[PDB]
């Protein structure tokens, strides 16, 4: 239980070539079946001041030491609070519920 | 319902990406659209009609 920070919400918005000064946060974190990567959750609007909120995931390959973002389309009110599981698959399906 | 299922694919728009297109489109001359397949690589394939795609997946 000695660690090192991952990565956090600034250098996904560099990444993510967002235009900075949004709202992006993470809601969860997940490892995914492939042993060495994790995939992380994340609600951004863009500075809405609006309920909805754009859910997205971004893949980190240990391997490669590489964020891939995913086609994650889903849109939920802000006031959810989501968790997702990953299926037994070698590809990426996710479950997730927002109570 | 019957016959077949319809599903759609659509990739890369999870961003407002705004790449706009160079140049002039092609286009099929004759009104019926055809789709000519690689024969040896199954995935790469023209559609032309409208508009011609060249897809090297399916």
């Amino acid at each position: 239980f000695r660690f090192v920070t991952l990565t956090d919400t600034a250098k996904l918005k560099d990444f993510l070539k967002l235009p900075q000064t949004d709202t992006l946060e993470v809601m969860s974190v997940e490892y995914l079946w492939h042993p060495l990567e994790a995939a992380v959750l994340l609600s951004h609007c863009s500075v809405c001041t609006t309920n909805t909120r754009n859910i997205r995931i971004v893949i980190y390959s240990a391997i490669f030491q590489t964020w891939t973002l995913q086609d994650f389309e889903l849109q939920l009110p802000k006031e959810a609070i989501l968790e997702f599981r990953f299926l037994y698959s070698a590809m990426p399906d996710i479950i997730m519920w927002d109570q | 319902h019957t016959l077949c299922r319809v599903h759609t694919v659509r990739t890369g728009k999870v961003f407002k990406s705004n790449i706009q297109l160079q140049g002039d489109p092609l286009f099929y001359a004759f009104p019926n659209t055809f789709v000519l397949k690689n024969v040896c690589k199954a995935d790469i394939s023209v559609y032309l009609g409208q508009k011609v795609f060249l897809t090297i997946d399916n």
